[PDB]
RNA sequence: GAUUAGGCUAAUUAUGUAAUUAGCCUAAUCC
RNA sequence: GAUUAGGCUAAUUAUGUAAUUAGCCUAAUCC
């Protein structure tokens, strides 16, 4: 063509191009070569042989498309499904001085996990014999935003010491989470240019020793690994890429992050940069916009999860309605209008946020609505909410419990992916000032056809007697709910409700 | 500051070179795949009288040949990549290469998809009589 | 033992010790893990896992003895016999920075050839999963000394490259001369730790292609070869080592290398510290001390050289003693007594530097004795004096041409190996301006039983007639002096002398 | 600058097997024929009770066994040369090697001139015993 | 130090105008 | 930046003294 691109640029501080035995393109080609018709000639003049020219890696564009190749530059729609291999990625770079001039090299690399890497200043130079990887003279960017960076100079550790370090880091975080890598960047063009020193690209391939897809490639070996498997790696293979900022954003990365979350503030340092990118992105994609089509797949005991939840909620919700003799109750959040337990005769009605039938209504509940469902109990299952009725019986999900299906979110939140993504706001205790603990315990009226239980609620255990119909009930629901609590669930009730009650039923 | 060098329309192979583990499988699936082949070679005039081997020191080409540069055609030069050879030296920097007339679309490729004989120095299959 | 060295110093700027399981050594392991009895314990510490530490090379000691295994660090008497195969070696280095202080990396080599190799800064490094040599930040030495090392800071090469190019330099040079390579160094530590990084030593191997010892390594094929068929190959393989410093010399290269020679000087390269070596153990070895009872093997057309320089003299000798009728005769320089010429009759006086027959005298010709011998003719064939007087017939050798029996020497002479090492002043045409160069003649007087030349003295051309008996010899003379002549002999003889004179004779 | 690391006693053989093409032959050379082994090994304070495998990241040393360092018994890792393996990981830096005590004279030879068993994990004719 | 957009100047090419290249200024983002 | 030699100080070990290690200063050589 005829528009040209700062890729490859020269620059070093010589005052003339290159003969045409020894110029890459016939634009470095110096003039004095050049004739009328596009044409070079060998003119008998001496050469500089050694030289040495540094050449810039800013400027690469990954957007060609060939067949068997996968297309790395993924959309918003694929990175929402493969948000589970996020990871927030932010360089800090240095400029190349001395010698050469014109281009940028990096010098702190950091993560979303909240690992950074110092390297030394290593750019691209251009030979008579061919083409180094070796380091150039550099210097910090000038201003005092970058004043951190002058002691980062003399702290600089090898490049191929540092690949299997970010290797390593990214096989311990993302291995039992996912197969693939995602990096998720704001303004990914020097990002781009310094994942070039630390990343591979090609076609699809599968582990040497499973069946997993492969993430890692080692060049010694010259063979491909899953994140398992990768131990001594020194290469990224296919990763995905993000850039935060094509997805609708003006202003500085800093402005748009404190706008939405007060939660991740510190030091200027390249991982809280990272980590701010990848807050950004989930508040962009699960919280200004919820799409709940997308269904993701099991990685773990999810589906054991849900039928625990569903038991522990009926045997707390049988024992709270029979407690107290309230007949009415309330269901927040229900977008089905089907209730749990049916033994107590209560008065029923549904609530809920987006609700998809007409049965159920659409309120939001917030702050003044507690003297309207005064006469009854409030359900708050799954149910987030900033202040709760004195009335009710919740269950929150706890934000600060790390799981394989809980992960970071925005604002202190969490994204929970059980089947789908749901934001869940932060964590706090202030929010059950008007509540109690709901204390462990188990409750049941089947009738009956060694185990030693206080809290047993049981027609044997009211005369100090168990049988095998109750004992391993007992047992089945003490499983059930201490995984429903490790799993970061925890259970809130009404000031009033006391276990004792439960032995006149 | 710099002086550029290449153009933007080769800008996306030579990324895509820059990234793949086997740089010249990448570039001969991009070609063969309808991709356009580089361009911005160093073409040289020349009066059609040389011998017509492949690597010289200065240009000799024949009535069916043309000659580049040495830098121009090859892939890692090109995209200032490491070079496969266990010496670490080019082959073709600092020399000038002939490419038949039939191959000029696309003379780095040429130059990936083929070798000169050892002891004619000419291309096997283009000028290679050692039958 | 208790004496530490300060070879494989850890050059790290971290502030405390490695933990039992990766420190290398029982000192190096930090103080908290040791107890009284020399022994560490395990402790319930974190490990800081990746770390990098610089590793020092400077203090190797090739010293061993193991049989098989040759002995690399000759001593003088047989560098002397070695002196075929001696390159001058010199390394200026770059001292560790940044990351890393303690130990200094090659940067510029140097050769008695006169070739300087650039190189990037490379080291080891000690990661907790093992070695690497990469390289690494470094910094020219400070001081106005080392100015001309700030701009090849960024100019070198990659040691692949250089090794490569370092062993086709020797091959180049060492070739047609010898099996071996001797490296004459002046205080050797750097230049061994330099060494390290191009050379392996082993086992007296045989090249794989022909019968001639291995001099290089090739370790992409683990084979050995000779200089002839060492094309491609990257390591040296068992060079022997040299220190000049340790023949007894008191301050630094220059002043000493000053006192000797005068033609030796240039700018600061690592080139011209080799070569000032070189000439200092040139000096040291074959001026200082004269010990002419080693045996050198031959290589080339010697033999017949001797008896071509013998023909030459006898002819030469004859044709002056003819033309003009002198009665006597001084031959200088000769150990033996014995006449080359004896068809004249002539008075014969014998003189050498150091003789061993009672017959000859001890002379040691100045200037003064130009009227003491004007009586007659003074032969110096083969010897060495500055002035040479009117009456002489004088053979020199041409220090200037440079062959297989001729290596570059000290104060612009020559070293001249023929079964003995003989040091030949530089040859300055300036001491034969009392004389006259000889024209090329033949003369002989034997019976008789085509050719045409007008210098070709014979009874049959004085009527321009010619005979198979001369025709032949002609040719055989013809033969020997053309090899004489390139051999580097040339030849003068006093003014007064014409080749018409012997058509009375 | 700098802090010191190893003894001037092994600063020969170190030195030798910096500069051999075959480090462990050069080594068992060395020692064989009457050189002084390596020493300056990390020597462990174990309770004498453990499972006696050979290489462990816990010291497991029983009665008839001594537990060192792993870096300090591998001679590429005390010589700071490349070790064997392609990817350049030594197997021994971070664990526990356990040497039987009749020995313990040299570590480093031992280790060179002997494997751990690829199913059991002991030393081959020390302690393995899959007939 | 890098790119994008806008303005000005100069050169080349093409047919008063357009494209590209080079330099300067402003704004945004990146460093 | 490296080593060697000398001096001073401190610590450890051994039996007033000796050795080793660590730091500072002087000189020489190397960079
Ligand atoms: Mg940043
Ligand atoms: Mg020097
Ligand atoms: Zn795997
Ligand atoms: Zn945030
Ligand atoms: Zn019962
Ligand atoms: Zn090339
Ligand atoms: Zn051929
Ligand atoms: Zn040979
Ligand atoms: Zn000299
Ligand atoms: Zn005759
Ligand atoms: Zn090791
Ligand atoms: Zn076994």
């Amino acid at each position: 063509s005829q528009i040209v691109t700062g890729l490859f640029k020269d620059c070093s501080r010589e005052t003339s191009g290159l003969s045409p035995a020894y110029a890459p393109t016939y634009v470095s080609v110096d003039d004095k070569y050049k004739t009328s018709d596009e044409l070079c000639v060998n003119l008998n003049l001496p050469a500089n042989v050694p030289y040495s020219r540094v050449i810039s890696r800013m400027g690469f564009k990954l957007d060609a498309t060939v067949p068997g190749y996968p297309k790395l530059f993924i959309t918003r729609e694929e990175a929402v499904r493969q948000v589970r291999s996020w990871i927030g990625f932010d360089v800090e770079g240095a400029h190349a001085s001395r010698n050469a001039c014109g281009t940028n090299v990096p010098l702190q690399l950091g993560f979303s996990t909240g690992v950074n890497f110092v390297v030394q200043p290593v750019g691209v130079v251009d030979t008579e014999w061919g083409n180094m990887l070796t380091g150039i003279a550099a210097r910090p960017p000038p201003g005092e935003q970058f004043k951190h960076l002058v002691p980062l100079m003399h702290k600089g550790a090898a490049w191929p010491i540092v690949r299997r370090r970010i290797v390593q880091m990214l096989s311990d975080t993302l291995d039992k989470l996912s197969d693939y890598c995602t990096f998720v960047c704001w303004a990914h063009g020097f990002a781009l240019t310094s994942a070039s020193y630390f990343c591979k690209i090609g076609k699809e391939q599968k582990c040497c020793m499973c069946n997993r897809r492969a993430a890692a490639y080692s060049s010694p070996l010259q063979s491909y690994a899953c994140w398992t498997h990768s131990c001594g790696y020194d290469y990224v293979y296919n990763p995905f890429f993000v850039d935060v900022q094509q997805w609708g954003y003006v202003g500085n990365l800093a402005t748009n992050h404190d706008r939405y979350c007060s939660v991740h503030q510190g030091a200027h340092v390249a991982s809280n940069d990272a980590i701010m990118t990848r807050c950004l992105a989930i508040h962009s994609c699960f919280i200004e916009r919820v799409d709940w089509d997308i269904e993701y797949p099991y990685i773990s005991h999810e589906k054991k999860l849900n039928s625990c939840c569903r038991i522990v909620e009926r045997n707390v919700v049988r024992a709270a309605l029979l407690a107290g003799s309230f007949d009415k109750v309330y269901d927040i959040g229900n977008p089905k209008g089907i209730p749990i337990v049916d033994d107590p005769v209560v008065d029923w009605h549904y609530f809920d946020a987006q609700p998809l039938t007409r049965k159920v209504q659409q309120l939001f509940y917030t702050e003044d609505m507690a003297s309207r469902f005064a006469d009854g109990l409030c359900l708050f299952w799954n149910c987030n909410v900033p202040k709760y009725p004195n009335n009710a019986i919740v269950c929150r999900f706890d934000t600060r419990v790390h799981s394989e299906f809980n992960l970071p979110g925005c604002d202190g939140g969490s994204l929970y992916v059980n089947k789908h993504a749901f934001h869940t706001p932060a964590y706090d205790v202030s929010a059950f000032r008007d509540l109690k603990p709901l204390p462990f315990f188990y409750y049941s009226t089947t009738p009956c056809e060694p185990l030693k239980s206080a809290v047993c609620i049981t027609a044997c255990n009211l005369g100090g007697a168990v049988c095998r119909k109750h004992a391993t009930e007992y047992r089945e629901y003490m499983e059930a709910y201490n995984l429903v609590s490790a799993s970061g669930f925890r259970l809130w009730c009404y000031k009033t409700f006391d276990i004792y009650n439960l032995w006149s039923t | 500051a710099g002086s550029n060098t290449e153009f933007a329309s080769n800008s996306s192979v030579l990324s895509l070179v820059n990234f793949t583990v086997d740089p010249q499988k990448a570039y001969l699936d991009f070609v063969n795949a309808g991709g356009a082949p580089l361009t911005n070679c160093v073409k040289m005039l020349t009066p059609k009288t040389g011998t017509g081997i492949a690597i010289s020191v200065k240009p000799e080409s024949t009535a069916d040949q043309e000659t580049y540069g040495g830098a121009s055609v090859c892939l890692y030069c090109r995209a200032h990549i490491e070079h496969p050879d266990v010496s670490g030296v080019c082959k073709y920097k600092g020399k000038f290469v002939q490419i038949p007339a039939q191959c000029v679309r696309d003379p780095v490729g040429f130059c990936l998809s083929n070798t000169p004989c050892n002891v004619c120095q000419y291309w096997i299959g283009y000028g290679c009589n050692c039958d």
